[PDB]
């Protein structure tokens, strides 16, 4: 119905082979060539290296080291009202607002299912029916680690296999279920504000997802849904994170 | 990239000035308890 | 084995589906005759043994048989085979573990797309994996009377589902596109899972028609009420419940 | 294609002569109540 070369590429391109290839290159200690790619990236995407702990591009041994570069604490002060949930990621708001029954906005006019986002987990969907959602978009120029909006006890993590569509205005408007079909990690926490999900969704090239408690979840890509549980916070074996603390990140591969 | 947050019904109000293409920075306000 | 990872399995599936849905007269008939030749199809078993009788290749692929050629066992204590072909593997579910091939296990939870509550129904139970080939009848029939309770469409890959891939591709049945059907029966809760493969990627049930294509990349769950309720769906032992075709 | 059946524990016995590569035909015996 829409006749777009770019949309066709999303379906035509071997997005996974490209993601693997880029992950291979981004893991190489390639000295001057590593440094060149980083300098060209920083120039083309207008990265603010002043915000990084190591502002010198020669300090990074691999591209991925640079892509996941840490910031200076002082440059992201954590709001101190314990009634304030804070932004988990640097970037822009894609969409946000009320979950209209099961319905989340992907773009103006274009909905998707909460149950579909949560891989058919109707019991976890029930926690969030008629609740609230925020979708943050991280770009190549942004810091690529993700932090807690509030204190949380980790209860549940679900790895979901999927595609590696690009994320932009064309895909957000034209690929149905973009965030519900792309590879992703669902994290469920107990918080003071009730149950909270923080879902990390991959994209072409930026396909690798880590959490601080499990390391790299993907790659490799084994094709199946995997579920992990943790007990309530009063119990041995529980996992606890503070507001503003790092909980995961994205990288190439 | 993408990070999606889900919160339970009645539990938070989004900061009222936030909309599509609002700049996000780790640690800035996103929502308040009710 | 290398081909399985390189080949654009879904492009090939879509292409074949397009061709197999065309009312293409002589060309339809040619492809059917070549298929019947190459795969040694027994057309004596079909209701319409005449290959000109089929307006599309898919019509032929899903050709009905004559009742008399598949008598349904009569003991109401006997569950019958759902599909023509060969047993791939069968036996006990060892806690969460199902045998794919000698030396290859897979997770019941992974087969059921993370549905731990449906996995609990079958922990330490029994499983049967039937393999249908291109020569076989491609519709699937009830092993006993059942009330449909739950259907789950699961997106995935379209690996080929032969003895070589069964031996070499980890989680083959848990990663391939598939439909999970859950029934109440006299013998307790029972699943009949229809798993697709390269080219043969289209899955129907009699109650919903074609589930896939299209391929929308999300898990979809449908529920039906208990028996003798409005909107209830009930099927008899040996009755058709679904099928596979190209696309 | 492939069809996978699951039955709850202790509900059926597979007919004993079925093993890997046994020929299947719709309507033939697969398993019996216990
Ligand atoms: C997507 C981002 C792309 C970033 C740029 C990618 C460029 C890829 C170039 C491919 C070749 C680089 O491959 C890289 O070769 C150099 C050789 O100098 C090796 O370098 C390593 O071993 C050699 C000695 O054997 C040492 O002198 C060197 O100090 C050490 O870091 C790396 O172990 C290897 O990873
Ligand atoms: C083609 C080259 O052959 C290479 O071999 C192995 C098979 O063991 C493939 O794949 C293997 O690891 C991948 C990595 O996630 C898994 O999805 C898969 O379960 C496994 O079989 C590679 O993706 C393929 O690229």
């Amino acid at each position: 119905m829409l006749n777009s070369f770019k949309l066709s590429l999303q379906y035509i391109l071997p997005k996974l082979w490209l993601t693997r290839l880029a992950g291979w290159g981004a893991s190489k200690r390639a000295g001057w060539l590593t440094k060149l790619v980083i300098d060209l990236f920083v120039k083309y995407y207008k990265v603010d290296m002043k915000e990084a702990q190591k502002p010198d591009t020669a300090s990074y041994r691999t591209f991925n080291e640079f892509f996941v570069r840490p910031l200076r604490d002082e440059v992201r002060p954590i709001d101190t009202d314990p009634n304030v949930l804070v932004m988990p990621a640097d970037g822009v708001i894609s969409q946000l607002g009320k979950i209209e029954e099961d319905k989340i906005l992907q773009a103006k006019g274009h909905n998707y299912s909460l149950e579909a986002l949560l891989a058919g987990n109707y019991l976890m969907a029930d926690l969030f029916r008629n609740g609230t959602f925020v979708t943050t978009y991280l770009s190549p120029r942004d810091y690529h680690r993700v932090h807690m909006p509030c204190n949380g006890i980790l209860r549940e993590m679900i790895y979901v296999p999927g595609d590696l569509f690009s994320v932009n205005h064309l895909t957000a408007q034209n690929v149905p279920n973009l965030f519900a079909r792309n590879e992703r990690v669902i994290c469920l926490f107990d918080t003071e504000f009730g149950p909270m999900a923080q879902i990390l969704v991959g994209a072409t090239i930026v396909g690798s997802i880590e959490t601080v408690w499990a390391g790299t979840i993907t790659p490799p890509r084994e094709g199946i849904i995997k579920r992990w549980t943790w007990p309530a916070g009063e119990n041995d074996g529980s996992v606890a994170l503070l507001k503003g603390q790092e909980m995961g990140r994205f990288k190439l591969g | 990239x993408t990070v999606i947050n889900l919160f339970a019904p009645g539990k938070v109000n989004l900061v009222e000035q936030l909309e599509s293409l609002s700049v996000t920075k780790i640690g800035q306000p996103l929502a308040v308890s009710t």
